[PDB]
């Protein structure tokens, strides 16, 4: 949002001058993903001795814009990109031109960032700064381990807009009393979710209530499309740009997979409270490193964990078996078939789970893969719900980080019952996630486990992949996600006539 | 005073031996320059006949032995200087050293020497075969290398000598060409061959063609020619096995330099003759255009070609010899345009409408070539690029007097000797593949296309005519005249012959390295001309006997290629250490920048996209440049590659990577200096990735190495790696390629369905034929490992691989080669690789390959096997063996 | 160790010719070095080789510490031409063919030092009293003219061939040339100067030694020949290789077992072949063959046939 960048204070209750004096400018930029909120403070300093300020300023938006996205590794970047007021975008495109491949596109309804900087610290902060600088906060604060970004962004936005409509409504409906202490790194007051859910209720009514009082309506008498809008240029509904490009765009794929062998010498582990009554995760840095170069930077791979135990040991669980089955990765999830692996060799040994990979790191279970985990735990009587976990691998920024995730079962019943695929579906719950012991394994080597007669990588084919399909398994190495055996699409592209080789038909060689 | 180490790419010829050493010319005595309107009148007067020699006269058949008479059938009657040679040539093991005029057929005379000599040491039981002493071979052409293989197979066809390729591999066919007769080689191919060690047999028994074309300057084989001096200086030295050369050339002096090589006399085994010795009269002219704007320059041409058609417009057959690819499809239907120009002058060159047999013509219509529109018409068509048996058929008809008007190409006059009545050069310029842009032609073109000037036998006297620029009129002059001296590159490619030398054993040391270059011609050429190299008259009388030369001499080179890490050589000490890389780019013929670029670059880690760039990245295509109006279609090129070039920005090294994909793609070029290019890296690439899986093995990457080995079968397939597997079986048609491609089945389940099965399974009932003949093509060997342990450390493998394919003699060939390639259990180190073949001999036999198979502490459950065939595509197997239910032997005490 | 990166034999035999040399200017100056030869069908070739060796070096004569007049009754008594030719030249040549008297004639030359050039066996014990003072064999695995092919050289004669590497005599040190793959370069030489293991063969022979230790002809079983094979080097095998003798136990009754089960399908393999009985468990059974070999003194296999 670039209209922070000008601004001024308007004061003059009394004497009837109507004067202004300069202040500080701001430049607001937040991801509802991560709910990060990226702030740059513009000292006055700048603004006297600048003629025509307001080329000039929105000029000086997508300049600092394009140095932080810039100075942000390729997994932070800020992929599918929107302004504020529809008009910047050049500006953006321009600076962004060593990174074309970002869309730029406005935005459906204005986002209310002056109820952000008109709050108390906040304000006070960015008036009191002397100096520019670059401050980054979240303002999901402790929500991220009970709701969602789609409940938390819907909290946010709506304590936004009442923050924004009226400062003392919004003001008084924010401070229960003098109990609510607020931390340092906790933008919002400290809330309990009841509170935070009659506050969410108090400001929708009071947004309400000041779009019904000033456009003279009932707000009673209100539908529901009328309190979600509340809450030619008619045929030119968005413009739904090209989508792959199996050229260049399947190229960076295939580049970044390329230094994802660079990237699989830092590794993470998930460290969370213990509960010191699950099994401890080994699996081995070889089967890790192999999954972490045969995956991509957007679509999602997965696979299946079997392994044993210890002798004399029932607290650890050591995964020395990866299974992988034919099957195609979307942008979220992954289309995977619901057939179970069967071998001879695997007869003796026991399916430890399932392990996928996140290209988007989120401090929660994804809810399409619960449900996968759901629905094969209740396909499969012999696989047991407590003894199957999902890895989730999530993709870090220039690194790795694995997290290990484990099925309450008031959890696996919620997600049973959760059927829709959306970003925020219904029947999701926080408490379908728990934390289990996972470290690497160097004592133990695992193997990998390869189809019979196709590859493993079937994201380029997806006409080829069924649910209802049967296969089999073999004890090899699977091929990466951009091979010449796993996209024969891409090498089949070849337009070219068969008189070209009857010109230059000279076999002189002179070479034994 | 220290050592002047000058760089070898200014001070030396790089690229060398085939481009005018002379560079100084002369005007004749009467001959005055008239620089009329668009045509300049080149003043050549009468040529001077020869007059008879004292004591010359034609050697005839009768003092000849009859025995060494087989084989020499046909040549009734010799040259004056032929026949004073020939008794020297055939009845001493002296060399000789002539210089003759060219059209005298010296190669001819000097293969039945050859074989008169070789005739003469002979036993009872003992044939005409030089199995004791042979001469070395030299070819300045590989459609003249052919010619001359031709003639040699039809001239020991009469003697008895088995005519027998040398087509196959030295580790393939090695039994069979033990007791095999004479037969042709390349020299790049004996020089590999003696780089990897198989002409090491072969060498002094090896009947083969001779030497010629002693021009050898600056142009087309320097360090080819350098490393058969080196060879053969090498072999003197150290073998001191007697053997000769009978050298054939045209006239050109400083040939002591060749003669003292050749261990051959001054006195008695060099001579030089002028150029008016010419058996055949021909009367060159040299009408140089100074038109320097090209829209004049296009109506010189067509002046110029309409004066070429009045000089011939009487009794006689006009042979146009165009140096240029698209000449060839340029000058057709062009002729008859530019004589209906001229108000149809030039044209009814035949003894009527009907006459000198049209009908002949008008019969030989329906071609599958373009001739169906060339014959009817007043013009012909005669190239290698149309067809092969099309332009035999077109030359069968040309020599029977039944074309007057034939425009052909370059490879035409470079293929089988077909001399003409009045021959005519035209446009003086090729394209260059080394250089990447346009140049003018070589010197073994112009030399061939320099006797196919007036007849022997169906003229008496003939004329020729060359319109050239002004700027190649001293080349001009310096070829038809005896004035060029003999300069060898050897300096240039003296890094690479040091690295021969030590990988063969040849150079012990620094000191004999220098030695041995201190013996060469090019030393040679730096004392008789000191300045050419830059020599002070001076600092060559400070050292009479090259001691400056030799410190001058490639033991710096040895000193640089070390410091280019090529070899582990150190110039305190004097010894050197030989590496598999050194060896492998000796073998492979790789420069000192290249090999450096590629153990700089190259890495174990290296993906197919970085290899890619890595060697389109090479040194060889550092000349070329890119072209604007190609940079279109490379885009749709690289949009349905299926490997990504986006990764490069806009470069040459980008549009060879792309010419290189669509050489795997098998597609059209537009560029013909780019698709020769391409051609050279396709040529090259085999080695590149030999090289690239022999640095893999060393290193222990398998799955680099095993990517390695696929893209060298798909550039040895022809195709791309997304291609259909059963492009392997040439037999089959390519609908049924296409249906196979359409048609999602796999190469897995079709072993299980017979004949009749797979034709009702992919609707192709005609095709079931070739899918069960592609199928018992395709190789398929099962293995057995038995697997015993001795020790925890070391664990001895077994492994029994008994193929089960079938055999053939027109598909499998005589030996089917499968390189076995043990990885680990995670299919990242490869512990050890050999390769087995299966020859057709040795069907239905079980190999036994025997490896140790090192083990650590972390033993393994189970490891991959993996094996993989080098020529046939998608051929490959993996052999689980399982340690999870092994029992580790006790460890020793101490 | 020296690595050789070339697979050809020929042309590995080739190209360590001034290798030798080099080494010989180098590390041993003034000390004698044979050479040996893998069979008759190469020696003359390995003569050849050596001539061509000792032809190459400039100072003629340099490795000769004896008088060239002592070497005249040895090419004297020579009928081959190129024999004779090898010898006058300081290399000599040894065949098969070879009389005793000859024997001791080329014994007396390699002591004194008159023929350097001694083509002998790796695997030579205890069979000859002919006198030796250096042996060190270099390529021994050469091409056979019997199979027409490559053969492989076992791994005991190049164990021998490694350690043989000493001559107390004259010299003072000992050079070996294993002639090995380059991978496999490391390998033997860290399997040099590591010691080596012991497997039994007598699973594989198994015929003969039951056949000598059933052929007393006492019973109509096979319990006393098991009994023998328990004292035999089987019960030690079965405890040095226990994935070879197909042994899955290391306890006392699960060894026990184990023998108690491979002794079960030995004597349902010579029951199978009706070449032993088996009643009442007394003892061992005699055999045709075996009672042959024992009393007439002849082998198992020429009275099987």
């Amino acid at each position: 949002d670039d209209t922070n960048v000008y601004r001024v204070t308007i004061h003059k209750t009394f004497e009837g001058n109507l004067t202004t004096k300069p202040i500080n400018g701001a430049i607001f930029i937040f991801n509802p993903r991560t709910g990060q909120l990226f702030l740059k403070i513009i000292h006055t300093s700048v603004w006297a001795g600048q003629k025509r300020l307001g080329q000039l300023a929105k000029w000086k938006t997508a300049e600092e814009v394009a140095a932080l996205i810039r100075s942000l590794p390729v997994e932070e970047q800020p992929k599918q990109i929107i302004v504020t007021r529809k008009g910047m975008l050049d500006p953006l495109e321009v600076h962004l031109l060593d990174f074309p491949n970002i869309v730029i596109k406005g935005s459906e309804l204005q986002l209310p960032f002056q109820a952000c900087l008109k709050v108390e610290k906040f304000g006070d902060l960015i008036l009191k700064a002397t100096e520019p600088q670059m401050v980054l906060f979240n303002l999901y604060d402790d929500w991220l381990k009970t709701i969602s970004s789609y409940t938390a962004f819907s909290r946010l936005i709506l304590i936004l807009r009442a923050l924004h409509v009226n400062n003392d409504r919004a003001k008084v409906i924010l401070k229960p009393d003098k109990t609510t202490i607020t931390e340092p790194h906790h933008i919002w007051p400290t809330l309990t979710d009841e509170e935070w859910i009659k506050v969410e209720v108090q400001l929708k009514d009071l947004i309400l209530a000041d779009y019904g009082k000033k456009n003279n309506v009932n707000v009673a008498s209100l539908t529901q499309s009328e309190i979600r809008d509340i809450i030619i240029t008619s045929t030119t509904s968005n413009y739904e740009t090209q989508t792959f490009s199996s050229k260049t765009e399947w190229r960076v794929r295939a580049i970044s997979a390329a230094n994802l062998h660079l990237r699989t010498n830092h590794i993470y582990v998930s460290s969370d409270d213990i509960k010191e009554t699950g099994y401890t995760y080994i699996l081995p840095k070889n089967v890790l490193k192999k999954f972490i170069c045969i995956s991509d930077l957007r679509a999602q791979i997965a696979g299946y964990l079997y392994g044993v135990s210890p002798p004399d040991n029932p607290q650890v669980k050591e995964i020395r078996c990866i299974v992988m089955v034919p099957q195609w990765g979307t942008h979220q999830t992954v289309h995977l078939p619901g057939q179970l692996p069967q071998h001879e060799y695997l007869k003796e040994m026991e399916p430890l789970g399932w392990i996928h990979t996140q290209p988007n790191e989120s401090p929660q279970l994804s809810p399409q893969d619960v449900t996968t985990h759901a629905k094969i735990m209740a396909d499969n009587p012999s696989w047991d719900g407590e003894k199957t976990i999902i890895i989730t691998c999530s993709f870090t920024p220039g690194s790795c980080t694995l997290t290990a995730y484990k099925l309450t079962p008031s959890g696996y019943e919620w997600g049973r019952q959760n059927t829709d695929k959306g970003n925020n579906p219904k029947g999701y719950l926080p408490s379908h996630y728990e934390r289990v012991q996972m470290l690497l394994s160097d004592r133990f080597l695992g193997f990998f486990m390869v189809p019979a007669q196709s590859s493993w990588n079937y994201n380029f084919m997806g006409v080829r992949h069924d649910p209802n399909m049967k296969y089999e398994l073999q004890l090899a190495n699977p091929k990466e996600f951009y091979h010449e055996v796993h996209r024969p699409s891409h090498f089949l592209n070849f337009a070219l006539l068969q008189e070209g080789e009857v010109y230059s038909a000279d076999r002189e060689d002179l070479y034994a | 005073a220290p050592r002047q180490v000058l760089d070898l790419e200014d001070l030396v010829f790089t690229q060398g031996s085939h481009f005018m050493a002379n560079k100084r010319c002369q005007l004749p005595d009467g001959s005055f320059r008239r620089q009329r309107k668009g045509y300049e009148e080149v003043h050549v007067p009468a040529l001077k006949p020869k007059p008879f020699g004292s004591e010359e006269q034609l050697l005839p058949v009768e003092k000849l032995p009859k025995y060494a008479q087989a084989g020499f059938e046909g040549f009734k009657t010799l040259n004056r200087i032929q026949s004073k040679l020939y008794r020297a040539a055939l009845e001493t093991d002296e060399n000789l050293l002539l210089c003759a005029p060219t059209g005298a057929g010296k190669t001819n005379v000097a293969l039945m020497c050859m074989l008169r000599e070789i005739g003469k040491h002979i036993n009872m039981d003992g044939t005409i075969n030089v199995d004791d002493f042979k001469i070395i071979y030299i070819a300045p052409m590989r459609s003249l290398v052919q010619e001359m293989v031709g003639s040699f197979g039809k001239r020991l066809a009469t003697y008895g000598i088995t005519v027998a390729e040398l087509t196959g591999d030295h580790q393939l066919c090695k039994e069979e060409i033990s007791a095999t007769q004479i037969i042709v080689c390349t020299p790049e191919k004996w020089d590999i061959i003696t780089r990897k060690g198989g002409e090491r047999t072969y060498t002094q028994l090896v009947r083969l063609i001779i030497l010629d074309e002693i021009h050898l300057l600056h142009d087309d084989r320097g360090p080819v020619l350098e490393a058969l001096v080196a060879r053969a200086i090498r072999n003197i030295e150290m073998t001191q096995e007697d053997v000769r050369l009978i050298g054939l050339s045209a006239t050109l002096p400083n040939y002591e330099d060749v003669a003292t090589f050749l261990r051959v006399d001054p006195a008695k085994g060099l001579f030089y003759f002028d150029n008016s010795f010419r058996p055949v009269p021909l009367e060159q002219t040299y009408v140089g255009i100074t038109e320097k704007k090209a829209i004049k320059r296009f109506q010189i041409m067509n002046e110029i070609v309409y004066e070429k058609i009045m000089e011939h417009a009487g009794k006689n057959q006009v042979l146009v010899f165009v140096h240029s690819r698209k000449e060839t499809g340029k000058t057709a239907r062009a002729i008859r345009d530019m004589c209906l120009e001229k108000d149809t002058l030039g044209l009814f060159l035949r003894e009527g409408s009907a006459s000198t047999e049209v009908l002949r013509t008008e019969a030989e219509q329906c071609k599958n070539l373009e001739l169906k529109d060339l014959l009817p018409y007043g013009f012909a068509i005669h190239h290698a690029g149309m067809t092969r048996v099309d332009r035999t058929l077109v030359e069968d008809l040309f020599a029977d007097k039944h074309i007057q008007v034939l425009v052909s190409t370059a490879t035409l006059a470079w293929g089988v000797n077909l001399p003409a009545h009045t021959v005519i050069i035209k446009g003086t310029q090729v394209y260059s593949p080394e250089k990447g842009r346009w140049t003018e032609l070589g010197a073994l073109d112009i030399l061939q296309m320099l006797g196919r000037a007036g007849r022997p036998q169906y003229d008496t006297k003939g004329e020729g005519i060359l319109i050239t620029s002004h700027g190649e009129l001293q080349y001009y002059l310096s070829l038809l005249n005896q004035q060029l001296p003999i300069e060898s590159q050897m300096v240039s490619k003296l890094p690479d012959m040091l690295n021969a030398e030590i990988v063969l054993g040849n150079v012990q040391n620094a000191k004999d390295a220098v030695n041995w270059l201190g013996y060469a011609y090019l030393y040679i050429r730096m004392l008789r001309s000191p300045t050419l190299y830059g020599i002070s008259h001076d600092d060559l009388k400070g050292d009479p006997l090259l001691d400056q030369r030799r410190l001058d001499l490639v033991h710096t080179a040895a000193l640089m290629l070390d410091k280019n890490n090529l070899v582990k050589y150190d110039k305190k000490t004097g010894n050197f250490q030989v590496t598999e890389l050194g060896r492998i780019a000796s073998h492979y013929y790789i420069t000192n920048d290249t090999v450096q670029t590629y153990n700089q670059l190259l890495k174990p880690t290296l993906s197919e996209i970085e290899l890619f760039r890595v060697f389109s990245l090479s040194s060889e295509f550092k000349n070329i440049t890119v072209r604007e109006e190609e940079k279109l279609e490379l885009q749709k090129l690289l949009e349905r590659v299926p490997i990504p070039v986006k990764e490069s920005i806009e470069e040459p090294s980008a549009k060879i990577n792309v010419l290189l994909q669509a050489f795997i793609s098998q597609l059209k070029l537009e560029g013909f200096a780019l698709m020769a290019d391409m051609v050279y890296v396709t040529q090259s690439a085999g080695r590149l990735m030999r090289a690239i899986f022999e640095i893999v093995l060393n290193r222990g990457w398998a799955q680099l190495t095993d990517k390695t080995l696929n893209l060298c079968k798909m550039i040895d397939k022809r195709m791309w790696q997304s291609m259909c597997p059963l492009r392997q079986f040439r037999k089959l048609p390519e609908e049924v390629v296409k249906k196979i491609e359409k048609k999602n089945f796999p190469f897995e389940r079709l072993y299980d369905l017979n004949h009749n099965e797979i034709g009702e399974l992919i609707r192709m009932p005609k095709m079931g034929k070739t899918i069960h003949k592609y199928v018992h093509l395709f190789p398929k060997l099962e293995l057995s490992v038995h697997l015993q342990p001795i020790t925890r450390s070391t664990l001895k493998v077994e492994l029994t691989i008994t193929p089960d394919f079938q055999w053939d003699e027109k598909v499998h060939g005589s030996s089917e080669a499968f390189w076995i390639l043990v990885e680990d259990v995670d299919s990242e180190v490869i512990l050890h690789h050999e390769y087995f073949l299966l020859k057709a001999k040795y069907a239905q036999d079980e190999h036994l390959i025997t490896f140790f198979v090192p083990v650590f502490e972390p033993l393994p459950p189970q490891y991959f096997i993996r094996v993989v065939s080098d020529r046939w595509l998608s051929c490959e197997t993996q052999l689980p063996v399982s340690f999870r239910h092994l029992i580790l032997p006790e460890k020793y005490p101490p | 160790i020296q690595g050789f990166n070339i697979s050809h034999t020929q042309t590995r035999l080739l190209s360590m010719a001034k290798p030798v040399y080099h080494a010989i200017t180098k590390h041993s100056p003034k000390k004698p070095v044979i050479v040996f030869v893998p069979s008759r069908k190469q020696t003359r070739l390995t003569a050849i080789d050596i001539l061509t060796t000792c032809a190459a070096d400039i100072q003629r004569q340099r490795f000769l510490h004896c008088t060239e007049k002592d070497l005249i009754p040895y090419l004297e008594k020579l009928s081959d031409s190129t024999l004779k030719e090898t010898l006058l030249n300081g290399v000599g040549y040894l065949h098969e063919g070879l009389s005793p008297m000859e024997r001791r004639l080329v014994e007396q030359l390699f002591s004194s030092g008159a023929i350097q050039v001694v083509v002998a066996s790796r695997s030579l014990c205890w069979g000859m009293n002919v006198a030796a003072h250096l042996v060190i064999i270099m390529d021994t695995q050469y091409y056979n003219g019997k199979i027409h092919a490559y053969v492989d050289y076992p791994i005991y004669d190049v164990l021998q061939m490694v350690g043989h590497a000493n001559r107390p005599l004259q010299d003072d040190e000992g050079r070996c040339v294993i002639m090995c793959q380059g991978s496999k370069k490391d390998f033997f030489k860290k399997f040099l100067y590591e010691p080596l293991p012991v497997e039994s063969h007598l699973d594989h022979c198994m015929h003969d030694h039951f056949n000598a230790e059933i052929v007393t002809k006492t019973i109509e079983n096979k319990q006393d020949a098991v009994d023998y094979l328990t004292w035999t080097f089987l019960y030690r095998r079965m405890t040095q290789n226990p994935n070879y003798y197909n042994l899955q136990g290391i306890s006392h009754r699960h060894l026990s077992d184990h023998l108690s089960e491979l002794v079960e399908q030995t004597l349902s393999d010579l029951e199978q072949s009706k070449c032993i009985s088996i009643e009442d468990e007394m003892d061992v059974a005699p055999l045709n063959l075996g009672m042959i070999a024992a009393y007439y003194y002849i082998n198992y296999t020429t009275i099987e046939l």
